């Protein structure tokens, strides 16, 4: 996987030349935003259990047929495994907001999860709409300015939100 | 692609757990660091052709029998030194990697993975690079946190070849 | 157990290899960090009675059934009563401990490993920490890193109970 | 094993109680003096290769012994061997001055080492004789003055030298 | 999963064996209880609605908080005693199904798998279930060896909620 | 893999549903009919060698080519491999028989096979036709009248040809 | 491991002898008595985890230095596992009584494990209190009246106890 | 060794598994089968004498070079037919055991394991003891459960014979 | 196959390392045996009917009940005797490829490896062939290293038959 | 795999015939020849390290974009890695000289060589040039008359270079 | 010690087999070699003293520099000279061991194993021993297959060496 | 493990010696003497079976407690693992006789033998002369003049039955 860091470096090393000040000072200020970065990880992890079980409880709510006996999360071996699914991608996002890059999301979460789901039987558009509703619940966790230094979180928050979109679409 | 950051996930991951306290002061050890280390980048890279042109003054100098000594594996032609110095520029450009990304990584993945195999392959003499590496290392002009960091990569490197 | 130092020793020896820029960026991380922790444990230490005894009063406000209803898992007698302000007191204690190490190192090691089963088999309702958990958080009187890194352990704990 | 931190709380663990202002206001003082810690390590660590050949040569130079045919350091093999741990040794040293706790070489480095080198046969006093050499070598690469900012930085050489003390004596 | 039958082949499948002498009393015993086994799952299923209604009404009268205190996990509403209902439904059922196979299997299939992390994180209490069990095995009407298979099936349902 | 028992079952709860009355009217005349079902298992497993050997006998002696050197079974190393084949499908054919189903007879046996057989170069025509001598040999030992109390046993012996011709079927 | 069956036929096979009719009819008492045996499996089973319960919170309640902090039980961890050899000795204890020896429980049980706990640090001693309660509480349930064909069951009565005493040995 | 005890307790053992409805019904129909199997025992070695000489001597005849061809392997000697009519003496009282276990275990102990490298080593016909094992079948007179149990043994060891 | 020269390269490759002194040595060995193999293979194949059909009779000869006693497996009917002939033939060539290779391969892959399996199945006597390898190392009439070389083999089929 | 001597046996056994004396003349003159195939294998080996040496040399210079930055054989990782497996045919081309045949080369190293280097990315065309480089630098060292008894060695000579050939055609 | 002897051993101990005509023809190959590769030891023995300082003389003035320029790698000192004398007396010595077994193995334990290592640690060049290894082979003296064993192992390091 | 040659080496080595002329001289006698010893190993192999077999009878002829029932042998099990025993020293034998050196035999079957009998209750003094007896039969077939050249090999012998004497002192 790489960095946010090594991510500039390989593609610098594949010509052979050292950092375009353009591509230091890129990276200058996502050193200068960090302190955000930071905050945006450990917000999520400490409401991780209740952005998975509420963007749970409202997926069941709104597609029934699922917890229907007949399953796919219709026994508790499957909902189980079920409510894993949406903390792994959950966890797996927090890991590239942290690094910087979506290598590390991409490379062990998302990579062949549309034919593993598909070879299984398990409605992939249906995590679809699970990985949707952690994103709204988080996005609007990290936005929240109750408790913290006040500022501008733009840049982090549409970053962390791209993520969530590719988990999105991997399994659509 | 060893970093603060990678090592932090792959340690989280490998254990199937969130990050949590440790790796933030891990990323926070990151940041303290990431300016001190670009600039450090920034500067060398500015003065690669004194760094690299004087390094390889340093080995003739100190070796000179690699320019009055005809083979494949030495610099007594023009093809000789021309690989000389691009060899010792690859030796900079790596490092200067390593201060972009805090880490060893892109010279444990570039250089060093393959490196005693090259040399004896090659016929190298690892003292050469050593004489290159101290000459970078004396003539640096950084300071404070950017001339520990690059030190401690130069250093690994030194270390690596003897 | 588990912190900043410990995993860097950790991941290099499983390695190999000696310490290098990133375990020393680390060991940055977590002396920028210390100074916070160790005033919060302080703090959580001097207003132990408080916060232990007004956390208890929280989880028998929340479900009076826990004082009322007969039985061994229940607070319904002095000899649960105290059971129960031990509990919290061992949670209170537990976290000063995490915040003493920089990690959840003292939390895994003394609390959390066999946590699900102890609660299962002597059926103690999780959400009874759950809220006890809460009222130390919104009465800690914490600010700054200290209360950044207090909930932390706090968040991790409620996470580890649902 | 334990970092000075966690050794200090297994202790008020084991009498139920919160750390003193003694055990708290000294953790405060080794957080105090962490810089030093720091350049300690990387110290020793940058000058690791050279740290353990010269000792290896002073040890075969004052004990020719090991180096004449049917020694200990005789082959290309064990001299590789012999060489390999002296490193393994300053590794180890190097991990507990970054620690603050030396259970960690203890643990997992000179536990049980005298009685490995019986039944092999190495001779543990010449071993602890490298290893007393790499403590003076050692020793003066951190306390010298020049490239840093000047300050009273013996007490962490003086616990840099308990860990190497373990070791000799360990194999002694 | 497992029953008397899947068990004997497996074993002799792992042995590379044929069916020998002990795999057939194994057959004997099964069928010699396999007709009270049946009897049993069809007097269960014919007085399953006043069974699971009255199994429900048993642990609103034991927890009467499940039933007056908002919850997404509770029922204080017409849809939690649905949910409430609808879940005791499913664990006679389930029970109803290792009479008929005469064996822990169609239950460790079903239901006991990943039966703790779904009490943890949807917040049911164990006791609400080990509540609605005895209520069903206190109204069974079953007798003989109808009952005493019954009872191990519901036991060993209480026995993993604690 | 599945029983007579939880083969219903499992068709039970993907619908929700207890067992139809009638269902278990049928598992309960399986279960009236359970000493048919432990002898036929008992009669085919205390002649299983001979049913191998000789069905293994006539097969070559009608498909001599197959005993030829440059045949499929004209090695030693083969035949050994081709009379195990043989015992393999019998002994899980009996499995199927003691279970009441033939899941554990697809799972664990057959499925694959064809392929199999396919990238090595064996005739699944020819293992087709030992199977059904087998099939043959195995009927008539179960249906002897001699030395058994007397009855209508003919359903459990077409159960039991079902489960040999399934083989027989995956083979070509 | 022996089997009640077959710890005679090793008996008889060293002495290379038919089982005599006096031994043979021993075993006819024994099959006579099967369902008391199974009775009495069941009923543990049937109480396994409330045995194990209320003997643990018994030995805690009568030494409390075993969950005080820096107690073998305190923590979290420790009294899991405590709780889990509980289980243990009392599932390999129904073993030895279904089995109808006591091989199964001192060969893969309680061979060993005294040492075990003197390199652990755990107070056998008080191990060896715990199984005692939990005997006194399962003979008290193995030997209830209610609800059961009523009956004699002492000689498998003092047979499970055997089995105790055998584990309260072991221990400390 | 192997008997439908030993086996459900071991499945349950590697399992991790208490004991439960389907070791019972096991243990029911060991129960079931044990009197038929001990009567059979009892029976085989009351005959025993009678058995042995007479298999004994089907096999002298239907193989009658065993007799007459000197050779260490063969009975045409008083201490050849001494080992002969002790070998059939071993495979008749282990087939008692296994009666007694209701299982193959003590065939597989005693006598199957190794049985092939014995008739080779030795150069014993397989062929011999299959003869001898139709001649006991066929004359020890048993009916019913003991017959057919008796007889699974029988043919066990005829087919690890062929 | 088992040989000189695949044994060497074998060994070679397991430890990823070019041919050296010592399997040159080998080649070596094998070449100065090799025309003595490819010439009592050839003089064994010139002789093939003598040496089959001189072998069956020293076997039915041997063992008279061969040729008198009915059964799929004796020689008492002329295709039971084209089946014996065959056999013999087999081992006959299977042993003039081993000559030809320099190795027991051939007769581990061809013959061996399942020989004892179909020996049982089969129901026959190794016996029978040791004495018919017997004649044929009385008979071929080889001499020198051709001989010794045959021999080895007829005797490692001798040994694997007992 | 299979030497000279096993392949024929093989051409034979599946015809179920002795060798025919053109197979035998055959071989007994390989075995005559024997002395020039221990040469060749002794005198490539004996050079190995110039051999892959020179020829990686010439194959960069030849092609240089193979080193620049971007280049497959750029890194120091994998210049490593392309110069093993320049050692690695060499070896195997030695084993088919060695035991006079390819299979060992074939089945043990150029079988799904093809398309392992086409899905890592490495030029097969650019190895097997290299692969070519070194056959000319072994047939050359082979067929020096200098230091060895005089004698047409061409026999030989052809047999090594189909090997070299077929390594080349396996990694295109 | 990897020799012809102890390889075929190993092969046929890692299989369980006893030895064969195989491992036969591998005995002849070393005895048939062992001749000249033993009186190849004894020349080269006796030639010691003319050998190793030829090849010591050979090697400094190829490379001139190591006995000018000061260093404790270097032969500058008689000290440095000394040990250099003693390192190219070990490699003949070694090689002779390597002529006595047959095979590498001598080579592959007391000197290869740890080499590079060795020559880093203590950066020796390699074209130093390439050259001393060159002046041995020029110098033998030996001929036939006394010359070509020799000249196989001195290749074998001169390979290992590069 | 050790070769005639490399027992030499190893101990002139240690001595940082070359061999002296008496040792090269030793070696090369043993060179010239070289077609004997091939001779003995492959009459002992081409005479195993029987010489297990003849001296296992022999054995338990002289000694009938070890077949008798309960005794070691008694089990067909036992008899196998006797039988096997037997094989394997002789077989470490011949690998003895074939490197000229006892370091196989002592190394990977001799060292701890001893010990394993007094662990399970096998006789070791019954071993020894089952050894003892598959000496004498060795000696015999070795020392056999038919259909060999005419020569004195009995240096060769009295180094076979040393092995064998070996083998049975570590027992005994
Ligand atoms: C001893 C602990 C107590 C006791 C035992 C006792 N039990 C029986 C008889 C039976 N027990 C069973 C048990 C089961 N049948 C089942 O189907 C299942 C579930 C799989 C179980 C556990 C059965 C079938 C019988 C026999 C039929 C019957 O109801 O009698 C007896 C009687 C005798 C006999 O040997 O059969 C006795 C004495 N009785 C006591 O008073 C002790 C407290």
């Amino acid at each position: 996987t790489f960095d946010a860091f090594t991510k500039v470096v390989a593609q610098a090393d594949a010509r052979g030349e050292f950092l375009s000040d353009a591509q230091l000072d890129a990276l200058s200020r996502l050193v200068a935003e960090g302190n955000k970065r930071i905050d945006t990880v450990n917000r999520i992890t400490g409401n991780a259990s209740s952005i998975v079980a509420n963007a749970a409880r409202a997926l069941f709510a709104e597609q029934p047929s699922l917890i229907a006996p007949g399953g796919n999360a219709y026994t508790n071996r499957r909902m189980a495994a079920c409510l894993r699914d949406m903390e792994i991608i959950l966890r797996y996002v927090t890991y590239a907001v942290f690094t910087g890059d979506a290598s590390i999301l991409d490379d062990r979460c998302l990579n062949g999860l549309r034919e593993t789901y598909l070879a299984l039987g398990v409605p992939g558009a249906s995590v679809a709409e699970g990985v949707r509703k952690m994103k709204d619940a988080a996005v609007a966790i990290v936005s929240d300015r109750n408790g913290i230094t006040q500022g501008d979180c733009s840049a982090i928050i549409s970053e962390l939100g791209s993520y969530f979109d590719k988990a999105a679409a991997a399994v659509a | 692609s060893k970093t603060p950051l990678t090592e932090a996930v792959a340690a989280a991951d490998s254990q199937g757990r969130f990050l949590s306290s440790t790796e933030l002061q891990v990323a926070f050890g990151r940041f303290r660091q990431a300016a001190s280390g670009l600039a450090a980048a920034k500067a060398l890279a500015n003065n690669a052709d004194s760094l690299v042109n004087g390094a390889a003054n340093a080995v003739y100098s100190k070796f000179p029998y690699t320019t009055s000594t005809p083979g494949n594996n030495f610099a007594s032609t023009p093809e000789g030194k021309a690989k000389c110095a691009r060899d010792i520029g690859y030796y900079l450009r790596i490092v200067t990697y390593a201060l972009v990304a805090g880490g060893t990584g892109p010279i444990d993945e570039y250089l060093l993975a393959g490196l005693d195999e090259i040399n004896k392959t090659f016929d190298l003499a690892p003292s050469w690079y050593v004489e290159a590496l101290k000459y970078i290392k004396a003539n640096h002009g950084l300071s404070g946190d950017s001339r520990d960091e690059a030190n401690s990569y130069i250093d690994y490197l030194i270390n690596a070849l003897s």
